[PDB]
């Protein structure tokens, strides 16, 4: 029964290590999308507040076309 | 009612000088000046008389109701809101208040400022705090309580200071919904102590997916703004409402006797009738309770009596009585009736205040108590007004406001980020699931009211 | 009693059975329309087998089951079924009798009138109902949604139906009826599938196909530009750890299923995509009518959740099609729950009640009385 | 020796069970932050089309103010 509590005890500290390894690189990889995800999210809004502009700017072009 | 009760009596006699000290008390917490009334409550009560197996009184308690909605954000020039929030502002130091990012000035809020006014002619609040605190440790309500009431408070005033720039990430139609003023909504979260990120992801977008086995969150999608001012409003009304229920309730538990228990013996109060410049909705509403009381003496002073004359082995006979006037009531609470109709408007979006004004003209205008300036041919009646007759008087009222004045709905998603709460006083807000009042949950707050001021009447027809 | 009465909200289809308790928001009690035998022989001692597994317990234990389908979108196989069905709804998972409240039920247009009968008759004929009422499908989501003008396309999983409701009801039609919705593309997979050694047969797997599918699987936005793309390992493939016991790194195959939708030239129909069926039934409306239709569209249903659904229509309607007003697709939080959200509506309306049926009404004018107050 | 090698067993499986909780709550994380960062992304695309598009029918309108 010692060497199969031995045998389980190998698998076991091997796959804490593996599972605690797997657990930092997740991790590692969700910060580096993370901050990507709000780099894009603020560069999103910000162009679509010139998008705004940029339609207003054309309308008011087309308003004072039909003026003159 | 004393002295009939065979005068001594150490613990009941007690109360008769308490309840002297409650003039200069009770004005403080429910009352509020109207242009009609300085000392006007503006909550009902059914105050509860408690006494012996022998006739002398020993305590009692308190019971309030659903109360006005829109007088937490919306009035006239001149009115207030309720004092405990003003009794604050020019109560705790100009050092407490800048902590909280705070000013001795409504104006500069937001949601004191969509009220329309501040200031009165009438009342003078900075002198009356110092009077106040004086009650205050009257009842047993000690600086250190004192500051943890004024927590809650400066929550509220955190959540007026959270508005919606409407975000221009949309470029024509819809919109969605983002805090450029980040200070502001930081501090609520701060002082919530809970994640600002997952506050704004879970209230800015709403999570629905409750399969028995009890949901999976965060699926969603922005909306427009009215929607989210709208759902936003909901959240400091509830809040309020459970606030005022849970702050009353815990006052007691220093005043209320608990060495003595026994019957109880009832008494009413509830707000009088007003006239304005301008009526509105909160009339309709106010005027509907005048109508329901004068049915209650009906049923009770004229009815009721009648009834006790033919048991009590008595030759009557029915003699002729004016009309029972059953049917300004099932107009109004059985299907196909006002404010069941009014219901049926609610819930569809975009059925607007107009469109719901509309279908009252067609639907009645034939059913007795009800013009306007279609139907009848008087200039009196504007386009945007319309008239309603009551058991006598003449009022015109407008429909501003009337749906999301009414509705008040708040559903989960919103309220469970709150409940799941580690602070003792937020979750305080949100007592352990319906507190004797559970039925179904989910039906607007709107409707709501109608249950709680029948549930009032119920209780008032099985007693003397 | 008091101020309350308490009425159920249902919206059955062929892939959930939405349920809830009294004036909900959102459906609580949910379960999948299954109902099969022990092929296996239940031990037959270890429990007289019955109860075809049925609510959330056939899902738990597929395999050993024989899941037979009653409702294939419409048409229903078998009625005798039916009854075991909604044995579960009120019973098991909602705990309340029919024989105490409303009832509220969905109705598919254009169904078959002897279903009307058939359906009315399993409630008051047997199981007391004292009223009920089978409101249509799409109108109910217009309302919740907050809209009085727009074209709505309500699609969950049994059928399509372009409905151009944006005031009223029963007029020409402007409508269709199309077999090409959610269980279509769940039994079109394993078709595929066999190209690259996977053979999902039976319907015990053929229901996970589904649970892959509403977690990975998209909609392409360029076939065509895509195509190149595909030598990129990055975008496309996708590692997919089966929960049972197997790796399937789908690339190809999560956008050549959902294409169907667009090209029914894939299960063999010579129908359009449902952008060109979309002018066929406006263009037989009014000419002052369509300004006002492209610039709000209703899309609801689990169909406009997959990741490209929106963005597509904006460029192929554009290109071919009236180009002054603002195009502008309206997509709900919860778009596919939409039904539900106004389906709790009209069964918290007391106006309601000019419309529904009630007890004693159905004696009065006898079976027929379904086609005698609604249609 | 055995019964030393059971109670470390005991103490192994149960930090195992605790690393492989956190690396699974840690990829489920960094999946759907990776799943929202690829619709930012497309709503990022679609978009850069729109706001171009939008700077050159202003700009249309103004050469076309110009000649009239
Ligand atoms: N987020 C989602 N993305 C894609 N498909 C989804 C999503 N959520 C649910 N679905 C799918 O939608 C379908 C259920 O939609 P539903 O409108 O309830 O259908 P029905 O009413 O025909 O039963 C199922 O196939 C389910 O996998
Ligand atoms: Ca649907």
């Amino acid at each position: 029964e010692l060497d199969r509590a031995q045998e389980r005890l190998a698998t076991a500290l091997q796959k804490l290590e593996e599972a605690e390894k797997a657990a930092d690189e997740s991790e590692r990889g969700m910060k580096v999308i993370e901050s990507r995800a709000q780099k894009d999210e603020e560069k999103m809004e910000i162009q679509e507040i010139q998008l705004k502009e940029a339609k207003h700017i054309a309308e008011d072009a087309d308003r004072k076309y039909e003026e003159v | 009612l004393t002295f009939v009760s065979s005068n001594q009596s150490p613990n009941g006699e007690r109360i008769s000088k308490m309840l002297l000290d409650s003039n200069p008390l009770l004005e403080a917490f429910g009352n509020a000046k109207t242009l009609r009334n300085d000392n006007s409550s503006r909550f009902g009560k059914y105050m509860e008389m408690q006494f012996n197996a022998v006739g002398s009184p020993i305590g009692g308690k308190i019971t309030n109701y659903l109360l006005e909605k829109s007088r937490v954000v919306g009035r006239t020039q001149g009115e207030r809101s309720f004092h405990i929030f003003y009794q604050m502002l020019k109560g705790l130091s100009q050092s407490k208040l800048d902590e909280l990012g705070l000013t001795p000035n409504a104006p500069a809020y937001e949601y004191l400022k969509k009220s329309g006014c501040f200031d009165v002619s009438t009342i003078d609040d900075s002198g009356e705090f110092k009077i106040i605190v004086k009650a205050m440790e009257t009842l047993g309500l000690k600086e250190s309580d004192q500051n943890s009431i004024w927590r809650i408070l400066a929550a509220i005033l955190h959540i007026g200071n959270i508005t919606f720039a409407e975000a221009a990430e949309q470029r024509t139609g819809t919109t969605t919904v983002k805090v450029s003023d980040t200070k502001s909504l930081a501090a609520a979260a701060s002082c919530l102590k809970t994640d600002q990120q997952s506050l704004s992801i879970a209230l800015c977008y709403r999570s629905i997916s409750t399969g028995v086995g009890k949901r999976c969150e965060v699926i969603s999608v922005p909306m427009d703004c009215n929607q989210a001012a709208y759902s936003r409003d909901a959240l400091a009304k509830a809040l309020y409402e459970r606030l005022f229920n849970w702050l009353v309730s815990k006052i007691n538990t220093i005043i209320n006797c608990t060495t003595e228990k026994g019957p109880v013996i009832g008494i009413l109060d509830i707000y009088g009738f007003e006239v304005f410049q301008n009526n509105s909705f909160e009339q309709l509403n106010i005027n509907f309770c005048n109508e329901k009381l004068q049915q209650l003496f009906i049923e009770l002073t004229l009815k009721s009596e009648q009834e006790e004359y033919v048991r009590e082995g008595i030759e009557w006979k029915n003699i002729e009585y004016f009309n029972n006037k059953p049917i300004c009531e099932l107009i109004e609470k059985k299907p196909i009736g006002l404010i069941s109709l009014l219901d049926e408007a609610c819930l569809i979006a975009k059925s607007t205040d107009q469109t719901f004004l509309d279908s009252i003209c067609k639907q009645f205008e034939k059913n007795p108590h009800l013009q306007s300036y279609v139907v009848s041919k008087d200039r009196s009646i504007g386009d945007t007004c319309f008239r309603l007759k009551h058991y006598a008087g003449d009022v015109t009222y407008d429909v501003r406001g009337f749906l999301d004045k009414n509705k008040d709905t708040l559903f989960g998603d919103l309220i469970s980020s709150m409940q799941s709460s580690s602070d003792p006083l937020v979750q305080g807000l949100f007592p352990p699931t319906r507190p004797e009042d559970s039925k179904k949950r989910p039906e607007t707050a709107g409707s709501q009211f109608r249950n709680a001021m029948n549930a009032l009447i119920t209780t008032l027809l099985a007693c003397s | 009693d008091e101020d309350e009465t308490t009425a159920l909200v249902c919206d059955n289809g062929s892939g959930l059975v939405k349920a809830g308790f009294a004036g909900d928001d959102a459906p609580r009690a949910v379960f999948p329309s299954i109902v099969g035998r022990p092929r296996h022989q239940g031990v037959m001692v270890g429990m007289g087998q019955k109860d075809s597994y049925v609510g959330d317990e056939a899902q738990s234990k597929r395999g050993i089951l024989t899941l037979k389908y009653p409702i294939e979108h419409g048409i229903i196989t078998n009625w005798d079924d039916m009854e075991k069905i909604w044995h579960h709804t009120f019973y098991n998972e909602l705990r309340v009798a029919p024989e105490e409240h409303p009832t509220l039920l969905t109705e598919a247009p254009l169904n078959p009138k002897a279903n009307r009968e058939k359906m009315t008759q399993i409630m008051f004929e047997t199981f007391n109902v004292p009223a009920m009422y089978v409101a249509i499908q799409a109108v109910l989501s217009l309302y919740a949604s907050g809209r009085t003008t727009g074209i709505v396309l309500d699609s969950g999983d049994g059928v399509t139906h372009n409905v151009p409701i944006y005031e009223g009801y029963a007029l020409p039609h402007a409508i269709m009826r199309l077999d090409l919705a959610g269980r279509d593309l769940t039994d079109y997979l394993m078709k595929i599938l066999t190209e690259r050694g996977y053979s999902f047969v039976t319907t015990a797997e053929r229901e996970i196909v589904r649970d892959i599918k509403e977690k990975l699987c998209y909609v392409a936005l360029d076939f065509e530009n895509e195509m190149a793309t595909a030598a990129s390992s990055s975008s496309l493939e996708k590692s997919y750890e089966l929960p049972d016991g197997q790796v399937i790194t789908i690339g190809n195959e999560r956008f050549r299923c959902p294409e169907t939708l667009f090209q029914p030239s894939f299960i063999g129909m010579e129908s359009a995509g449902i952008h060109e069926t979309t002018y066929n039934s406006i263009m037989k409306c009014d000419i002052d009518i369509r300004k006002d239709l492209y610039a709000n569209n209703v899309m609801s249903g689990g169909t406009t959740m997959y990741p490209g659904i929106a963005d597509r229509m904006q460029k192929e309607i554009t290109a071919l099609a009236p180009s002054t007003m603002k195009i502008k697709i309206i997509a709900p939080p919860e778009r596919k729950y939409s039904v539900w959200i106004g389906g709790s509506i009209l069964a918290s309306l007391s106006t309601f009640q000019q419309m529904w049926i009630t007890k004693q009404e159905y004696d009065e004018a006898g079976p027929s009385i379904v086609h005698r107050k609604c249609f």
